[PDB]
């Protein structure tokens, strides 16, 4: 509510509004604040969920998920803080304007209270992303991920504005979910399906199936400088749940054509991650990850069922960390050394001890040792996704193999002998290096002590 | 402790010595050892804040709710009268989860209690059990709507098919 | 079995006006030596052999391709072919044990999960 | 004894050794990264994805 | 952790080269030039670091053998391969 | 398997024996044979095939045994007479090759 | 910030001496079969010009090969052709094409037949006929 | 993160990448039988399958034995171990006595109680734990490094403990392991002495004979090399004795 | 960027200021203070409720003459059940 | 004597890390401490029956523990 | 490799072999002149095909009879703890991160380093540029003229000269 | 360095400590003692014998 977007906005001027060099430490000591704020009067039901407000229940929902989207942004300017020191304070006061300018719909959305408000906020991005994609490049293919960007997120959520002014005049109002209590089903013609069609490919185009996904590693493999809005458009794409709110009701009762979206992205997924293995660009290597093991959501939203929202719940914000924090690694080794080419940095592990141990715990959890969130993040998809039908367990067990090569083969590449012509690489992680990389595995398996914290209602 | 009948167990019967022999036993210089190194620090000092805990009493209540809304009223399109109808229906869901659980564990208290004879013995709670989940999944649970819990939308009709289906067109009936 | 792998083969004397195929290589390392050992560095090498290993591997194939030969048509064989199958074999099943589910009762009565 | 001690059995070249090798970690192991790593990946990486 | 000098590698490398009898043991031994000692192109080269690889064992690389014209060359470098005398 | 009647009690893992459970027997030696008493057989914690004949017997072999505790013998001519009542047992169970030998040969 | 022409154009024929070595060289002389040629089953975009592929295969093989470096250590200037299975693959073995494993795999299959009949000790095979009687034959008392 | 100890060694951190690549089909199993007691007894809790007993158990079961097969080195799984010897030495003296190549037999062994019916089950192991044995046995002779033969001596002591759980023997089956371990820990640690003190071989040329400064030492090889031997009067003598005597007697 | 100062962010001062407003504000006083919270944060999803409350009311039906978990479709006979 | 020089990249700037956590992580972390069990000791959860509290009882804060 | 000098590799390795196959220590000793007595058995004829003949089936029965896993000297191309002790690997130039007071340490040795620079400091003018006038244009291998002329400092200085120990 | 405790061999075949192999010749008894109880008392098999089932009355 108001005690968040707020203080947010009132963010948005303590920082030109300061002197020189003083901006950083300003904002994002005031930045972490907040994070009290977020928890303050969340984090309350629970059952017969949280409404405080005519046009915003913050989350109630139990899809809490906003803690994290308050977390990334003073994760950023400790991440953005390398090569962006080298052009002027006016446009660095802007580079820390639009990128709160991003995380103040982001409050806005995960609430919104209702279908239309989500619509033109969740097309209300695109142009804070957008801008940070093309200026601050490093290539200059950035350019064309400028459009490709667009022309799919922006090219297909139009229908949505022609089914949801459908709805909105057909059926009562759709000004509110919690107000569903009337739902009629919708039974079939060759009118529907366009509906469910119309109300479901927009979402698609986000989080990828294997097909339609052409521009994921196109937007992140050149992006900028930090990953500084890569860390966010991991956040972005996650944050394609409505659907959650949507498929539960809203067409209920076609599951009819479900299976052109399941066996598409059920043989993804054991694709997709094994067009990873030869890859020579690391950036590259990490962006294959995030659309795998992201989506197999897809096939836990898409059954009913729950035991799947128990773990369809726990993925989002799953690798919603683990699969950050990687693209933060892989910047740092990238300062030092300027090609982003996996084959040249070898021989570390010798010449930077204490950050061994963070790359294992990063490539750990997508082995997803028993303990942590991911396994119990995925032991509710298979367990209610086997009785769908027995045969599941053979290619999304296929998906517990290749993963677990394809994480190691990015750590064990960095084990060997390497001194070889390298007088760079002096700099043994100041503090930055470690600090900010840390902020994740902390929290990370913390939750595990006391995770009914992330779950759904079911 | 808790409620004797809430979670009933058959007694002790402890077991008779047989010493038989003329030959120490360690045990006895153990438990008359062990005892000495234990009470000590332990049980002082659980009497300790016991008493200490004598100066203030708390209290937090046993809360009851009030039951007037019903089931199956009211007039179809409604909000109010049927936004609590679910609210009567939706806790009696949270409910018959946990009596699956406690009438569960009580079946453990069934074997490891026991455990050699596990088939002669309890009577009672393996031929019980599995007529108290067959009282389960029907009508208390909707399936597969159980993603939307579909409550009282579905709820009950499940339980139209459990009525405009059983006992008439059972044919003759 | 993979491969012979031809550890011997015919020579001598053929071809034994072939040389300067060290001459290549040895400018370079020459060369890279010279260019290695200086005293003021303190930073990486072009190494070109890598600039154009990435750029003509993962760029410049869609500039390069073109859509005839039926060999590249190939890929309906790959591409969509078992995502068919994927189908052929599900809808069967989904099926098959939605069936029983209705005349007859395979389970038992203490599912409840599901 | 008739391994060292005996009578000079010669280094006979010819045996069969399947026994030493044990003769599945020579192929396979120079199979299962071929048939699998180079085949539903090379036409699944580039090859595809960008055509 | 075991000592290692530059004496016993003039000895062994003098000693067994002083035990086989095609070699009278007045003959030189830090330097003879080894080429009046070479008979012939082969048999000579190859044949002497058959045996000295069976005291310490490493290797003797192939490329290794044209420096063996010096008896002070050949030992002169096994002090490069074991982290031999200061 | 001797009385093939109904069970009163359901309870298999046969808490319902025919009897007592036999390993086979009788047919004739021993038309009944005799075991110990199920009450007690039960009683205490008895697996399954501890149920065979000589259960009487093995019940006090592991009497004394819980008699000597810092002990690593309690009777070796017991566990000894515990074939003499097994060994006896079992031998007398190889006769059913021998009579189905003989008598579903010629006659 | 290398300026023009950094990597393979539309071959796989442009002027094939034009390319190796103009720079990139593959081949020294333009033919060292090392030429930008093995553009082979083209119309596949795969591999254009690329001063480039067929050149032989199943390892940098990591031994004493010491000029410098040579193969997968010490990165020698510029030969590089394929790679990325180069660390999971070795050369020539001692036998040749020989399965006598998928002949052992089934020798054991010789024993599937020692399946279907049973071990039972006592009594011995005793050829018989009418004389099995596992459990009972006639009459019970 | 045990045998990847050495850094370098192209063959070392590629030791690793085998570990974890046959461990994780062997994985795939046991996450089968995880799912396949919910589904039908809606709990996994080992007290309760126990007690309510599952009809059918040809599927979740059989699942099982192929996560047996990954850590328990059987047959066709195999050719891990003979490379999972290239780390340092008191490390595979901990990996393979004990520890980490028994649970593969070991947790069958806590499911006796529901494994004792269809003979489906009790079938397919005896037909595969039997096989394992002489693929390892024709593998180890010729066979050149102290390591590697104590490696497969240790895998040829599978083919008897899966063996005997095929035949019902559920007890006599773990007794085994309890006396088993006492040997090749020794056995190896004995190895120590002979590789460290020799500056380095473990090739078993270049050895010599028994008595070089080495009184002791060789007195520990010649009881426990005996012992294996099928247990004459010594310790594992209730072991492998006790089964070719007994469930020998069967529908073998 | 080491002339021999120590440094973490940029340069000379706030730099020191600069770790101590990551660390002191970034955890122990959220990661720890705020972690405090949620640890004994009260019931959540009103379960703590539940188990007393479907705890006291197993034996209540049980104890004079009534079943365990009915199910019996909500009273009946207060439907009228459209046949056709 | 038989000596050599033992070579390391850098102990330091890992050294003067660690402590910025641990030296910190504590520093509100005791005084948070001791609150977890000084605040329980005096102080606890009790008891149940009933009650009536006549008209109604108090607002939140029918919770069982110290601080909830 | 020159026409001469072939068999030496086949020379080398044929006991190398051999050896690996015996197991009695004269074993392989007693079959040595043995089997060495048939390489002179032309020992002096041609150079091309005439004796080409004992390079040709020489190179049958040696693969044939190859592979009794041979000894394979633990250090080495192969084998057993040969590259085993990387987690030192000594990375020469561990000297440029410190923050002294990780310094006050070996304060002789830190002497001593600023001592060596000198030499590559200033030794390349002269280093440099002869190399510009020692290869005319294409020259095969490297090196510099071995002195260097009048002083070598080192010249190769210092990545092959001071370059890494092994412990 | 260390210390010279013991020189190395030349093959010369280096001497023993003296109580390195009396205290292990102890445990050369503890299997040849313990081998002691094998026969006495029991024998290749301590069994009965099967009397060959000829009641076939
Ligand atoms: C949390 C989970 C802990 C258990 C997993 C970690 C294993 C222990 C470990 O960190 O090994 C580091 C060790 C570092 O190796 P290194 O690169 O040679 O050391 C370089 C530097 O010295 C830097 O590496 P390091 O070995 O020196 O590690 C730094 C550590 C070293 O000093 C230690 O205190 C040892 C830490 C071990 C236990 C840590 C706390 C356990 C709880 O110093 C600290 O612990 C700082 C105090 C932190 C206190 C935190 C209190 C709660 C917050 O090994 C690893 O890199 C991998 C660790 C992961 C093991 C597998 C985890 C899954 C199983
Ligand atoms: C210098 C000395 C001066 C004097 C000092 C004073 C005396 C020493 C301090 C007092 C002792 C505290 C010991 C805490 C651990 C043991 C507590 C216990 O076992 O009994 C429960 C005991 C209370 O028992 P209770 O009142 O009867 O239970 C009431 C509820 O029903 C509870 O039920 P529940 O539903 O809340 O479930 C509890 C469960 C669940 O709660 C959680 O811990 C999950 C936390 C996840 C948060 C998720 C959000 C993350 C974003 O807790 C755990 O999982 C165990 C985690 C251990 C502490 C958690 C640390 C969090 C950081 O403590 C607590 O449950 C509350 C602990 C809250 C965290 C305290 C953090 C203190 C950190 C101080 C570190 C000390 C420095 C050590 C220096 C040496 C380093 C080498
Ligand atoms: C393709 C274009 C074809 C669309 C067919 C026409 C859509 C339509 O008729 O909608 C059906 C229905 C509204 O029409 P009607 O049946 O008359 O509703 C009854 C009113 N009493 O119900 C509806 O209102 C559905 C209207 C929303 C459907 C709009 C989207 C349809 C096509 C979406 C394509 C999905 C993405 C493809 C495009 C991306 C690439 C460009």
């Amino acid at each position: 509510m108001l005690k968040y977007i707020i203080p947010t906005i009132m963010l948005m001027p303590l920082t030109w509004l300061s002197k020189n060099n003083m901006i950083w430490v300003n904002s994002t000591a005031h930045s972490l604040l907040i994070s009290f704020t977020s928890l303050l009067l969340m984090n309350q039901f629970g059952d017969n969920s949280l409404n405080f407000s005519l046009l915003f229940f913050s989350d109630s929902l139990s899809t809490p998920l906003l803690i994290l989207t308050m977390w990334l942004l003073p994760l950023m300017l400790m991440a953005s803080q390398h090569h962006l020191s080298k052009e002027n304070l006016t446009r660095k006061k802007l580079f820390i304007t639009m990128l709160i300018s991003l995380q103040l719909f982001l409050i806005m959305t995960f609430t919104a209270m209702e279908l239309i408000l989500f619509y033109i906020l969740f097309e209300a991005t695109l142009v804070p992303t957008l801008i940070i994609i093309t200026r601050w490049g490093n290539q200059t293919e950035r350019l064309n991920a400028g459009l490709y960007f667009l022309f799919y997120t922006l090219a297909g959520s139009l229908p949505l504005l022609v089914a949801l002014i459908y709805i909105q005049n057909t059926v009562g109002s759709l000004n509110f979910l919690m107000l569903q209590y009337w739902v009629q089903p919708v039974h079939n013609s060759w009118s529907n399906v366009f509906m469910w069609l119309a109300c479901m490919m927009a979402f698609m185009v986000k989080m990828p199936l294997y097909g339609l996904h052409l521009w994921l590693p196109k937007a992140h493999v050149e992006a900028p400088i930090a990953g500084s809005m890569v860390l966010a458009a991991v956040l972005l794409k996650l944050g394609g749940y409505g659907m959650l709110r949507i498929t539960l009701i809203l067409n209920p009762m076609t599951d009819f054509m479900a299976y052109p979206f399941i066996m598409l992205s059920l043989w993804g997924m054991i694709m997709t991650s094994s067009i990873c293995l030869r890859q020579t660009d690391l950036k590259s290597l990490i962006a294959y990850s995030s659309v795998s093991h992201m989506a197999l959501v897809i096939v836990a939203i898409l059954i009913q069922t729950p035991w799947s929202y128990m773990g369809a719940t726990a993925l989002m914000i799953a690798h919603g960390l683990t699969s950050s924090m990687l693209f933060c690694l892989a910047n740092s080794n990238y300062e030092r050394i300027h090609s982003r080419t996996m084959i040249l940095a070898r021989g570390l592990q010798t010449l930077l001890p204490l950050m061994a141990t963070w790359w294992l715990l990063a490539s750990l959890t997508n082995l997803a040792l028993p303990p942590t969130i991911n396994l119990i993040g995925e032991l509710f998809v298979v367990m209610s996704t086997f009785s769908w039908s027995n045969i599941t367990i053979i290619l999304m067990g296929v998906n517990m193999v290749i993963t677990a090569l394809y994480s190691l083969y990015m750590l064990i590449m960095t084990q060997r002998g390497k001194y070889t012509y390298h007088i760079n690489n002096i700099s043994p992680s100041f503090t930055r290096e470690n600090a900010l990389m840390s902020l994740h595995i902390l929290p990370l398996l913390l939750l595990t002590l006391n995770p009914k914290i992330i779950l759904g209602p079911l | 402790s808790w409620d004797k009948d809430v979670y009933p167990e058959p007694p002790r019967r402890t077991p008779a010595p047989s010493p038989q022999t003329s030959l120490p036993n360690p045990i006895t210089y153990l438990t008359k050892a062990f005892d000495l190194l234990v009470d000590r620090p332990v049980t002082l000092v659980r009497e300790f804040i016991e008493r200490q805990h004598a100066k203030n009493k708390y209290y937090y209540y046993h809360r009851e709710f009030r039951r007037v809304p019903d089931i199956t009223e009211c007039q179809e399109k409604d909000v109010l009268c049927m936004f609590e109808a679910e609210m009567q229906w939706r806790r009696d869901y949270k409910v018959d989860q946990e009596i699956v659980n406690i009438i569960q564990e009580r079946l453990k208290a069934c074997q490891q209690r026991e455990g050699e004879s596990h088939r002669q013995n309890c009577a009672k709670e393996l031929e019980q059990f599995t007529q108290v989940v067959k009282a389960y999944q029907d009508r208390y649970h909707d399936l597969g709507a159980h993603y939307s819990a579909r409550k009282c939308l579905a709820k009950q009709k499940q339980r139209m098919l459990a009525e405009r289906k059983a006992a008439k067109e059972a044919a003759a009936a | 079995t993979t491969l012979d792998p031809a550890e011997y083969d015919i020579s001598s004397e053929t071809r034994k006006a072939q040389a300067e195929r060290l001459a290549i290589r040895s400018r370079l390392k020459r060369e890279y030596q010279l260019q290695y050992y200086d005293p003021s560095r303190r930073g990486v090498i072009e190494d070109p052999a890598l600039v154009r290993w990435t750029y003509a591997r993962s760029a410049n194939i869609y500039p390069n391709f073109r859509p005839n030969t039926k060999t590249s048509l190939l890929g309906a064989l790959f591409g969509i072919g078992p995502l068919v199958f994927w189908y052929y074999v599900f809808k069967t099943d989904r099926d098959r044990k939605e069936k029983l589910i209705q005349e007859g009762k395979l389970d038992r009565t203490f599912n409840i999960s599901y | 004894n008739m391994t060292k001690n005996l009578k000079y059995h010669y280094p006979s070249n010819a045996f069969k050794f399947s026994t030493l090798l044990g003769y599945f970690p020579t192929i396979m192991h120079r199979l299962a990264p071929y048939m699998n790593l180079s085949m539903s990946q090379k036409s699944a990486s580039s090859l595809l994805d960008l055509i | 952790a075991p000592p290692l000098t530059l004496e016993g590698i003039k000895d062994r490398v003098l000693y067994v080269l002083k035990l086989y009898d095609k070699i009278d043991p007045e003959k030189l031994s830090v330097n003879s030039h080894f080429m009046k000692d070479l008979g012939l192109d082969s048999l000579d080269q190859v044949e002497i670091i058959m045996a000295m690889e069976d005291e310490f064992g490493f290797e003797i690389p192939d490329i290794d053998a044209e420096k063996l014209m010096c008896p002070q060359e050949i030992v002169d470098y096994i002090a490069d391969k074991k982290d031999v005398y200061e | 398997a001797r009385r093939y009647l109904g069970d009163a009690s359901v309870e298999p893992d046969p808490l319902r024996m025919p009897t007592f459970p036999p390993d086979y027997g009788f047919p004739e030696r021993k038309e009944r044979e005799m075991v110990a008493t199920q009450q007690e057989m039960n009683d205490a914690q008895l697996v399954l095939q501890q149920r065979d004949y000589c259960a009487h017997y093995l019940i006090r072999f592991l009497k004394c045994k819980r008699d000597s505790f810092p002990n690593f013998l309690a009777c070796k001519h017991e566990r000894h007479d515990w074939d003499y009542c097994e060994h006896l047992d079992y031998v007398k169970r190889m006769k059913e090759f021998e009579r189905e030998r003989r008598l579903l040969q010629r006659k | 910030a290398s300026h023009i022409t950094k990597d393979m154009l539309p071959g796989p024929y442009p002027k094939t001496p034009e390319e190796r070595a103009a720079a990139a060289k593959k081949y020294n002389m333009r033919v060292e079969d090392y030429e930008p040629y093995p553009d082979d089953g083209t119309g596949y975009g795969d591999y254009p010009k690329l001063p480039d592929r067929s050149q032989q295969e199943r390892d940098p093989w990591y031994d004493w090969d010491h000029p410098d470096l040579r193969l997968n250590w010490g990165e020698p200037m510029h030969w590089d052709l394929d790679m990325y299975i180069r660390n999971r693959v070795d050369t020539s073995p001692t036998p040749v094409n020989w399965n006598l494993m998928c002949k052992h795999l089934f020798g054991f299959v010789a024993f599937m037949l020692f399946m279907f009949w049973v071990g039972e000790t006592y009594p011995a095979y005793q050829p018989v006929g009418p004389k099995q009687y596992p459990y009972n034959n006639l009459y019970l008392e | 993160l045990l045998i990847g100890w050495w850094y370098g060694r192209a063959d070392a951190n590629t030791a690793a990448l085998q570990a974890i690549l046959y461990n994780r089909i062997g994985d795939i199993g046991f996450i089968l039988a995880m799912a396949w007691f919910l589904t039908n007894l809606n709990t996994w809790d080992l007290q309760q399958i126990f007690m309510l007993n599952p009809s059918d158990s040809n599927m979740p079961l059989i699942g099982l034995a192929l996560a047996a097969t990954g850590k328990s080195a059987q047959f066709g799984l195999h050719p891990w171990l003979p490379s999972a010897m290239e780390g340092p030495t008191p490390v595979s003296a901990l990996l393979h006595s004990s520890t980490m190549v028994v649970a593969g037999i070991f947790l069958l062994i806590r499911f006796y109680p529901l494994t004792e019916n269809n003979k489906y089950i009790q079938s397919i192991t005896l037909c595969l734990g039997a096989i394992t044995t002489l693929f390892t046995a024709m593998c180890a002779l010729t066979q050149n490094d102290i390591k590697k033969i104590i490696a497969f001596s240790t895998s040829s002591q599978l083919g008897l403990m899966m063996v005997t759980i095929g035949i019902n023997q559920p007890y006599l089956a773990f007794l085994h392991i309890c006396t088993h371990a006492f040997f090749k820990a020794m056995l190896f640690m004995c190895s120590g002495s002979i590789i460290h003190s020799l500056n380095d071989e473990q090739d078993i040329r270049k050895m010599g004979g028994l008595f070089k400064a080495m009184p002791f030492t060789t007195t520990a090889l010649i009881v426990g090399s005996l012992a294996l031997t099928g247990m004459p009067f010594l310790t594992g003598f209730y072991s492998k004795d006790l089964i070719i005597e007994a469930a020998n007697t069967s529908y073998t | 960027k080491n002339p021999d100062s120590h440094g973490y962010d940029k340069d000379p001062a706030v730099d020191i200021w600069n770790m101590r407003v990551v660390f002191f504000f970034g955890f122990s006083i959220v990661l720890v203070l705020g972690s405090t919270f949620v640890a004994y944060l009260p019931d959540y999803r009103m379960q703590e409720w539940a188990r007393r409350e479907a705890e006291r009311l197993v034996k209540y039906r049980e104890a004079h003459g009534l079943p365990i978990m009915e199910s019996n479709c909500f009273d009946p006979s207060k439907i009228q059940l459209p046949e056709d | 004597g038989k000596r050599l020089f033992i070579i390391k990249p850098s102990g330091f700037y890992d050294k003067r890390f660690l402590k910025l956590l641990r030296f910190y992580i504590l520093l509100t972390g005791i005084p948070v401490a001791i609150g977890i069990t000084l605040i329980n000791v005096f102080i606890g959860e009790a008891e149940l029956a009933e009650i009536p509290e006549g008209y109604v009882p108090e607002h939140w804060e029918y919770f069982k523990h110290p601080i909830s | 490799l020159t026409h001469q000098q072939k068999v030496l590799r086949l020379y080398k390795r044929a006991l190398r072999h051999l050896e690996s196959w015996c197991i009695h220590r004269d074993k392989y000793r007693y079959f040595a002149c043995l089997l060495r007595a048939r390489f002179d058995e032309h020992k002096n004829e041609k150079d091309m095909v005439k004796a080409t003949q004992l390079l040709r089936e020489a190179e049958e029965e040696f693969w044939h009879g190859q592979h009794p896993q041979p000894y394979i000297f633990p250090e080495s191309p192969g084998g057993t703890s040969y590259e085993r002790y990387e987690c030192y690997k000594v990375p020469e130039w561990c000297l440029d991160d410190w923050h002294p007071s990780e310094k006050a340490m070996y304060p002789d040795y830190f002497a001593k380093r600023e001592q060596w620079k000198k030499l590559r400091r200033e030794s390349w003018e002269r280093e440099v540029k002869q190399l510009q006038e020692e290869t005319p244009v294409g020259g095969p291998r490297t090196e510099a003229l071995p002195p260097a002329r009048k002083q070598g400092d080192l010249p190769p200085l210092w990545w092959h000269i001071v370059t890494r120990p092994r412990e | 360095g260390g210390g010279a405790h013991i020189e190395p061999r030349y093959r010369q075949f280096p001497q023993l400590t003296r109580s390195q192999v009396i205290q292990a010749e102890f445990f050369s008894a503890t299997m040849w003692f313990w081998i002691l109880w094998r026969f006495w008392h029991d024998s290749d098999a301590v069994l009965g014998h099967f009397p060959y089932p000829d009641p076939s009355q």
